[PDB]
């Protein structure tokens, strides 16, 4: 519907007033059916919306929603380094240990993607380092050499 | 299939 793509623009550019504008209890938790059918969340995390975050949430967005590729919005907060974003999730009850359909992990993101204060977060909430994706790959495999500090958390040591 | 990464960016900039 275009009141649907509508809310969905408004999440990803954080437009907070027309999200409260177009959020019903049926729109809420709709789809990009174009896309990779993120919902309003993924959208605000994925953008580091954390006002529109805050708001879906409170009206009944499901942290627990997989899109297309079974990425929850902690994925997308965790790979694109949005740390307020990933707390609230995880505050809200956000799966840590979560797996994608290539049995990624918001761990493999975060640690893939140089972020140490969230692989920190996730380990604190008991995030695996030794998760393997489907390629046989944990999240200590998949830390840029650069980033020895991330290396050394995951590893325990 | 690709794994498409997920709806987002890092810098809002």
């Amino acid at each position: 519907s275009e009141a649907d793509r509508q809310l969905l623009e408004a999440a990803k550019a954080g437009d907070v007033e027309t999200v409260k504008k177009l959020c019903t209890v049926q729109s809420v938790n709709c789809r990009d059916i174009e896309g990779r059918q993120s919902t309003p969340l993924h959208f605000a995390a994925g953008y580091n919306r954390v006002s529109v975050v805050e708001y879906l949430l409170q009206h009944g967005a499901d942290v627990h929603a997989k899109d297309k590729g079974g990425l929850v919005p902690l994925h997308n907060a965790c790979s694109y380094g949005h740390y307020e974003v990933a707390e609230l999730l995880v505050k809200h009850g956000a799966v840590v240990n979560v797996a994608d359909l290539w049995k990624f992990t918001p761990l493999h993101e975060a640690a893939a993607k140089g972020k140490y204060e969230i692989c920190k977060l996730l380990l604190q909430h008991g995030a695996d380092p030794t998760k393997k994706n489907r390629d046989g790959n944990t999240p200590l495999d998949l830390v840029k050499d650069g980033d020895t500090d991330i290396q050394d958390l995951l590893r325990g040591d | 299939l690709q794994r498409s990464p997920p709806d987002g960016q890092s810098f809002r900039s």
